């Protein structure tokens, strides 16, 4: 029904600042009964989303006063007073007027650490790979920031977009950096034909994209 | 306060029919409607049913009418979801959440308390043993005073596979990555970052622990 | 209750329980009419239509309440839709009183009480109206009090509609005759 | 009928389709009262208890009828088992008329119409008797005609009992007052 | 007139649960109550249920409450009996019989029209070949001018086994006896009576035809 | 409930005579409604019982006038005018007042042919039976009358009552006589130990019991 949405999808803030999460409906979520069903849920990393703000003005029980939910009509907003370490996660603003009670896209709550450059490191297939029957070259993108990153998988210097997997870790609990794994599954022969494996990553901090390639 | 506990981890074949159980506790289950909502593989939620225990009838999302069937048992205090013909798009986590009073003496009207998550995974559940691979450095341990060591785990099932470094001794500079899916077989990767002086001076090993295959692979990374 | 085994006293227990709960509401309607006796004495045709007016009031009740309950017990109407079913039951109450009273005024005319035509015409509409609304917001009020509406709506709307059918018919009679 | 989609016109259509029949029966009851105006003019307290007597009548109806419908739809009784429920519903009708008239005469006395006590006391018994019996032999007569007696009993016993609630009450009034 | 047809022959093993189907035809199945009555192994009947299609509910014999469950389907016009935990004492023929109007516009009240019989045997499902033993005369064909010849068929299952004499040619003086049961295996016997001149002058043979074993044993009697 | 019954259990009549079947209930089969539910069914040999007389006075449709049902109270009777060949079978008188609607014991309709003596014939186990894996001597009682018969199984002249089976054919369609098969299953050595097998049959016609014995 109401193709509801949130902006932004990532919210880089600090610990002890004020964070404002927008929530813009598609059509007005005022009920025939007539009160603003724009409930807000917080899903701490690896938990279940528990209710935070209901009927956007009000607040749920057990909820610290750090959270402030306001707005009405179609544009609603949840604002934090001081971002604490127990408030990080993803924030869903849902609705309950028009069946189906759709949910928002949800936005995360990262930490605005210092911007860092990735420690990119191509990892050619192991010695056991040489006698494994399969080939899987992997390129690690470690200890960077922010989340926005993308690998460019170039083979022999030429781009390739087949059989690619990518998994990003969540925010680190020591320095709050992100790391990215880029594996490349391919048959033995395609590994034995080609020599160069250009792992390219385009980060917003580096001017030129950072690359890594080895010659077998 | 109220503890809402549902079934454990779930595994199914495509085209099957799985019946997720959600038991209520701490409140009168007869007088609060249970809401079923699914969370995709790290994405937004999607509300997929609202079962009314007292009347036993439910209202259904448009996208899930037929692909789901909610029933309950007042005496058993359990809320039951029965997925039907669950395709690959149903590979998600399925929360049940008490969310609306029968007397409507609550004010708000959606999501009081939630379950814990019943990971529902669709695949050809071939419980393949985890083939694990020691990711050696680039070539010949080039200089730089900061060289990292990786480790790959491809071809296993299901998701939970522990990876430790020297059996949980050196967990500094470690990075463990989500068990991503790839055509019915997962792929866990890992990386540890050390100084160029400690390796290959120190014997760094990689070990896994896969329960459903009872496999404990131990190997030490070689310098190429 | 299983029937063929129970004796006359066994039946009588439960049946008198419910019937004596309803005879009290019968008492209060009797008291209302006794209070309004001052217009029944003035014109004695008023009493000729108490049964039909009540059997239309406490019937629009046991029909709207059934309609709302069977649509509230299939999650067709959520409990927060009282204000949206209100502006629908008010409309249907108007559009149904305007025909029930249209037939009953024809009956009154065929009887031959021209002084009764205006009071019956206003009164059947104002009983069907405030019996349809009270039969439609009886299930919401009951389910908001914590009681299953289908249990205690069938007698409750009948009483709450015959009381307020008398209390409207007689009041309109006092306004239109004396 | 699915509710939240239907418009006021369709709702009115169905509900008036039923309420026209019920107000035709109300028309019959109104004519029955109009026939007895000579006693209502003589004493105007008679009209004070038409609603309570009709309620108790058409309530003993819709109670005995829905007590026999269940016992007949769980094979507890059979269509050849009416003469055994007859000598049981007659007994419970007597034992229920006594225990309802014993309260309605109290109401009449507390209101202060001593000349009306005998007729109310006789009439409540004679109505929750010939309404209990007609609510108990209505399911058998319906199922013997060929109709599922759970469909067309709830309104039918109400009409067949509030007709007699006047045709007996007013007759007893004529025998006991004038 | 009205044809009431039910399921065919039935075979079960102890502890099972069989659903005997009785389809109605020629009358409005919704408006007549089906009576279930069982006939034991050549004895009196016993009324074992009365299902009312319109309400779908039934009244039950006291001796059969629980050991039987009657359900119907108005659209399918079939009456269903479901025996539960049927011991060897439930080895009988189970008639369904339309026997009561819903409008009671029939006068009488019992058994208008009956099914055809669903032989239900509780014995163990052991399909066995029908061993044949040509029953020779007493000894040496003693005189008397009237000597008979017999035939025995022991140890087979189920009931229907045809026995003919010289393949259905000489069926004079023949006597075929009911397939009596004996500890989960039947026993058919037969006799033919001839003159002392026709035998052993004419070669008399004995043949059977068991369907579930597809056996045609042909054996001719020898004079002892 | 009403442990209803019939007398007699066998009704030897002729073809073209009048036969009276009694039916004596246990308690009165008059209903609270008040009419005599004593339905009568005829089960022709190897068919299903079709209704013959309902509400004992009346008669069913398609029923020839040969049948006459009368009586009331607790003792009821069905009488035939002229016993035809289409009227043979077994006659059940049921009830429909007291649940469960029990049925009568049922009585057959045989033919009163001339009383005959059985053509008994002991049959020793066949030569195949000697090398078969079983041992079973069988005694035949053929072409006798009436139904009342019983075998006395004597071994070496001494009685035996173990493992006996007996099957009686129905009434023959040529001369309306009965025949009885009496088999005797036994182990090998019990057959190989004993020589004499006295098959004894006690018939209503014969004064002394008719016997048969062979010496192996």
């Amino acid at each position: 029904d109401v193709l509801m949405t949130q902006t932004p999808l990532s919210l880089p803030v600090s610990l002890g600042d004020q964070a404002s999460i927008s929530c813009r409906s598609s059509q007005s979520l005022v009920h025939s009964d007539g009160n603003t069903y724009l409930h807000w849920y917080l899903q701490k990393p690896g938990q279940s989303p528990k209710l935070l703000i209901y009927k956007v003005s009000n607040r749920f029980s057990g909820v610290p006063d750090r959270f402030s939910g306001s707005g009405s009509g179609t544009d609603f907003t949840l604002k934090i007073s001081r971002v604490e370490a127990e408030d990080l996660g993803v924030y869903f603003c849902s609705q309950s007027t028009h069946v189906p009670w759709t949910f928002g896209g949800g936005t995360k709550l990262e930490i605005k650490r210092a911007d860092a450059a990735p420690t990119v490191s191509i990892f050619p297939p192991s010695s056991e790979q040489l006698t494994s029957g399969g080939a899987s070259v992997v390129c690690f993108l470690n200890n960077f920031y922010p989340k926005d990153i993308n690998v460019k998988w170039k083979i022999d210097g030429s781009e390739r977009q087949n059989g690619v997997l990518n998994s990003w870790t969540d925010q680190d609990s020591k320095d709050s950096t992100y790391s990215m794994s880029s594996t490349l599954t391919l048959t033995k022969d395609e590994y034995e034909r080609h020599n160069s494996y250009t792992c390219e990553a385009t980060h917003k901090t580096s001017t030129s994209p950072i690359v890594k390639s080895f010659n077998r | 306060e109220v503890k809402l506990q549902e079934s454990g981890v779930e595994l199914v074949k495509p085209g099957a029919s799985v019946k997720i159980s959600c038991k209520a506790s701490g409140y009168s289950f007869t007088g609060y409607n249970m809401n079923w909502v699914k969370q995709s593989h790290g994405k937004s939620l999607e509300w997929i049913g609202n079962i009314s225990p007292y009347y036993g009838t439910s209202i259904y999302n448009q996208n899930f009418k037929g692909k789901a069937t909610l029933t309950v048992d007042r005496s058993s205090s359990t809320a039951y979801m029965q997925l039907n013909s669950l395709t690959s798009e149903d590979s998600a986590v399925y929360y049940c959440a008490r969310g609306e009073s029968f007397s409507n003496y609550e004010g708000y009207y959606a999501m009081d308390y939630w379950g814990q998550g019943t990971s529902v995974i669709v695949s050809s559940a071939k419980t393949t043993a985890p083939s694990v691979y020691p990711l050696a450095p680039v070539c010949g341990d080039t200089s730089g005073s900061s060289v990292t060591l990786g480790c790959l785990v491809k071809g296993y099932f299901p998701e939970p596979v522990t990876l430790t470094w020297n059996s949980g001794s050196l967990s500094s500079g470690v990075h463990t990555f989500p068990a991503v899916l790839q055509s019915d077989l997962y792929t866990l990767s890992s990386s540890v970052t050390v100084t160029s002086s400690t390796w290959p001076s120190q014997s760094i090993t990689c070990n896994v622990a896969h329960p459903a295959s009872s496999t404990k692979v131990d190997k030490k990374i070689e310098p190429r | 209750l299983v029937y063929s085994e129970a004796g006359p006293v066994a039946l009588w227990l439960a049946r008198v329980r419910w019937l004596v709960i309803l005879i009290l509401t019968g008492m209060v309607t009797s008291s209302i009419l006794q209070g309004f006796e001052s217009v029944l004495e003035a014109v004695t045709a008023l009493a000729f239509y108490v049964p039909v007016l009540l059997g239309t009031g406490g019937n629009t009740g046991n029909q709207s309440a059934t309609l709302i309950i069977r649509a509230l017990a299939t999650r067709d109407l959520d409990l927060r839709d009282w204000r949206r079913v209100f502006l629908k039951e008010m409309g249907v109450g108007l559009l149904l009183g305007l025909t029930l009273s249209f037939l009953l005024v024809g009956k009154v005319y065929w009887d031959g009480h021209p002084l009764l035509l205006p009071v019956v015409g206003v009164s059947l509409v104002l009983i069907v109206f405030f019996a349809n609304l009270v039969g439609a917001m009886l299930p919401f009020l009951l389910r908001r009090l914590g009681v299953d509406p289908a249990l205690v709506s069938n007698p409750l709307v009948a009483t709450l509609s015959d009381v307020t059918g008398l209390l409207i018919y007689l009041s309109v009679a006092r306004l239109l005759l004396e």
